[PDB]
């Protein structure tokens, strides 16, 4: 009787408004082109499936549209936020070694998980066997380097497609967004701008958190009065 | 499924095929919903809809399938490759 | 009266510079291992160029040199690639350093 | 339970049906967030292809009105010793000033480049730019 | 609308083609 | 597999048999060493098997039993490393913590051992 509405004051009630978290005030679309976001990699490197975010090609350089990305982006952090208040689990995956030891950080601030070493094989397909048969995998996975160092698919963006894990990622303009849930057109080479995204997420999910701290308190004061 | 024993090739095949579930849709939950036509490399399917009370007149793998799925009333003709897995 | 997008490209430094082949340009120092100096100068990559033997002391984290730059991002295709294989870095000449 | 065929479909489609067909008791957590809030492209995969013959990408090249102009600059004098400086943004190079005389000389009269060119040259010279040619 | 598109043009930057020693000569 | 339970009820069989070999021998229960254990386990039962791992043996449970790492994961499920997803949570969050003391060195700026 009182499992109802715990859960649609809580639950129910943020999926009602367009932006509950108002996570289009951390960004701007100059705050996105002072960071690099819109330089792209050369033609000879396009990915076919990157051309409808590719505003055009200066001097043999593609320039990503970053219109689209400030859609893309909002509906990344707006996704990202609601999984945090919901209470799941969100891990971060990047294979680019420069940017390890800043991925990790940020995870451990945020209370949340990454992998940015060797993808071992199993780790989503096989996870019971790896770690244990009553383990939780990930309800979120959020890409901030969707290739590996060979210039080819992170074997976890079409792993977490056959487990049923919505994908959250950074894809440039080599990059394959076919199996990607979320995807933001933007650069994933530079460090103007992965300091930029993991703020971004850092803050979306530092605020759910502390957003349902704020609505459980209320219902719980409430409710006891 | 593969293995030495008979036994254990039934096990992994069916344990391993509940996590590659499919979802068919049925017209009136009695058959398709139009006629459908296509190959898979040699293999020629060309199944036909049919009203309710037909049965199923299709090749013994498929009326097999077709059970498992819920279809009871459709037409089929195998042409090319009769290989069971294509 | 927000600025578009295509506004800020327009009038962006890098836009109006143009060909880079033979371009000075500012960067700065950010990481260093051994002699190899890692440069960045407002590009999506940076370029590894090596340690001057005539005065190397100067050349610290945070040092600003002068670069001529080459290309932007080193790539080339080869027999049989389907797609450019990519260095991620550019090309550039360590000149000296930037003196106000 | 679940489904595994990452080709077939995408995690919505292949979860929506499975839940509605009993398989699933349990929709799971991102289900309720993905059919209120979902992305513009369904993620269905599908597989790259090569272009042949005569189709080719719709990308188009960045050129702008200017570009005739620094293409010239660059060619008369070249890149000065002045060196360009990216991080800022609200920066101006040698070139770019010599584009905004240019331009503005342009909304005077003049319809010829060869005298509006020469003339934007001067101007810059009055106001103490150095000039040095190649030759 | 906005006169900040950019155009169609061809390569203002593209240089002449190369020329062997003997080009133009007999 | 051994729980922590069983390991806690292994700890209460050996104090108390610690008491009772002492008891047999005649000896005082408080200053009874390890050493003097070993000695009399083998007086007791004594064995010539040429494989000391083979014979009659009667240590802390802490010493046979393996060490096990501890659960991981809490009622809700969430693990308790950020770590936790790559199978080494502690062989990579020591190379985490030495990768950054190298940084700080970078801003800021064996005879006998084996
Ligand atoms: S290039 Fe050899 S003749 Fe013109
Ligand atoms: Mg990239």
């Amino acid at each position: 009787e009182d499992s109802t509405d715990f859960n649609d004051k809580i639950l129910n009630e943020p999926l009602k408004h367009s932006d509950f978290f108002n996570v289009k005030e951390l960004f701007s679309v100059r705050s996105l082109f002072d960071a690099r976001v819109h330089l792209g990699h050369k033609a000879g490197c396009r990915h076919r499936f990157m051309e409808p975010y590719i505003f055009g090609s200066r001097l043999d350089h593609d320039i990503i549209d970053l219109e689209q990305t400030a859609t893309h982006l909002q509906l990344a952090l707006n996704f990202t936020a609601h999984m945090a208040y919901r209470k799941g689990i969100i891990l971060f995956i990047s294979r680019n070694r420069q940017f390890s030891y800043l991925i990790e950080n940020m995870a451990r601030d945020c209370g949340e998980y990454a992998h940015t070493r060797y993808f071992r094989g199993g780790m989503l397909t096989n996870a019971r066997l790896l770690f244990g048969p009553t383990v939780r995998l990930p309800d979120l996975i959020i890409f901030l380097h969707t290739l590996n160092n060979i210039f080819e698919p992170h074997v976890a963006v079409r792993d977490a497609a056959k487990m049923n894990i919505p994908t959250v990622g950074i894809v440039d303009t080599n990059c394959n967004p076919c199996l990607i849930t979320y995807p933001v057109p933007g650069n994933d080479d530079s460090p103007l701008a992965v300091h930029l995204y993991c703020r971004l997420f850092q803050t979306a999910i530092t605020r759910a958190k502390e957003k349902r701290q704020q609505v459980e308190a209320l219902y719980r004061l409430q409710g006891q009065k | 499924g593969k293995a030495t024993d008979r036994m254990d090739a039934f096990r992994k095949a069916k344990n391993r095929a509940v996590h590659h579930l499919h979802y068919i849709e049925r017209y009136e939950d009695h058959t398709i919903f139009h006629d459908i036509s296509l190959r898979f490399k040699r293999t020629h399917i060309k199944m036909k809809k049919q009203p309710k009370g037909y049965g199923l007149r299709c090749h013994r793998a498929i009326i097999t399938i077709c059970r498992l799925i819920g279809i009871k009333d459709m037409y089929a003709k195998v042409s090319g490759s009769i290989n069971m897995l294509s | 009266n927000v600025e578009s997008f295509a506004s800020m490209l327009r009038h962006s430094p890098l836009t109006q510079m143009g060909p880079a082949k033979d371009k000075l340009v500012i960067g700065r120092i950010f990481h260093i291992v051994e002699n190899d100096l890692y440069i960045d100068f407002g590009g999506k990559f940076h370029c590894v160029c090596r340690r001057p033997e005539v005065d190397g002391e100067k050349y610290q984290k945070g040092t600003r040199v002068r670069l001529r730059l080459l290309d932007l991002e080193l790539t080339s295709r080869f027999l049989g690639a389907t797609t450019d294989t990519t260095v991620l870095e550019a090309n550039a000449v360590l000149l000296g350093i930037q003196e106000s | 339970a679940g489904s595994r065929l990452e080709t077939v479909g995408s995690i919505f489609s292949r979860t929506r049906d499975l839940v509605r067909a009993g398989v699933l008791k349990e929709k799971p957590l991102w289900f309720d967030v993905y059919d209120a809030f979902p992305p513009l492209r369904e993620p269905v995969f599908q597989r790259p292809r090569v272009r042949y013959g005569k189709a080719k990408a719709p990308i188009q090249d960045i050129w702008y009105h200017e570009d005739r102009i620094r293409a010239k600059f660059y060619s008369v004098y070249g890149s000065g010793q002045r060196a360009f400086d990216l991080f800022n943004p609200n920066f101006k190079s040698t070139c770019q000033r010599f584009v905004e005389k240019y331009t503005e000389l342009q909304k005077l009269g003049e319809t010829d480049e060869e005298k509006l060119f020469v003339e934007t040259g001067k101007a810059l010279l009055a106001e103490g730019v150095i000039l040095r040619r190649v030759g | 609308s906005n006169e900040d598109l950019p155009i169609s043009m061809e390569n203002p930057y593209k240089e002449p083609l190369k020329k062997c020693i003997l080009c133009g000569k007999h | 597999t051994y729980t922590e339970d069983f390991i806690k009820k292994q700890i209460e069989e050996f104090n108390i048999g610690k008491r009772h070999l002492a008891n047999m021998m005649g000896e005082d229960p408080e200053t009874f060493t390890q050493e003097d254990i070993d000695r009399a386990i083998a007086y007791l039962f004594p064995s010539g098997l040429f494989e000391k791992r083979a014979r009659p043996v009667m240590k802390h449970p802490e010493q046979i039993f393996p060490r096990q790492r501890a659960i991981q994961w809490g009622e809700d499920g969430r693990p308790f490393h950020y770590l936790f997803y790559t199978g080494k949570q502690s062989y990579y969050s020591l190379m985490h913590d030495v990768y950054g003391m190298l940084l700080n060195l970078e801003k800021h700026q064996v005879i006998g051992s084996r």
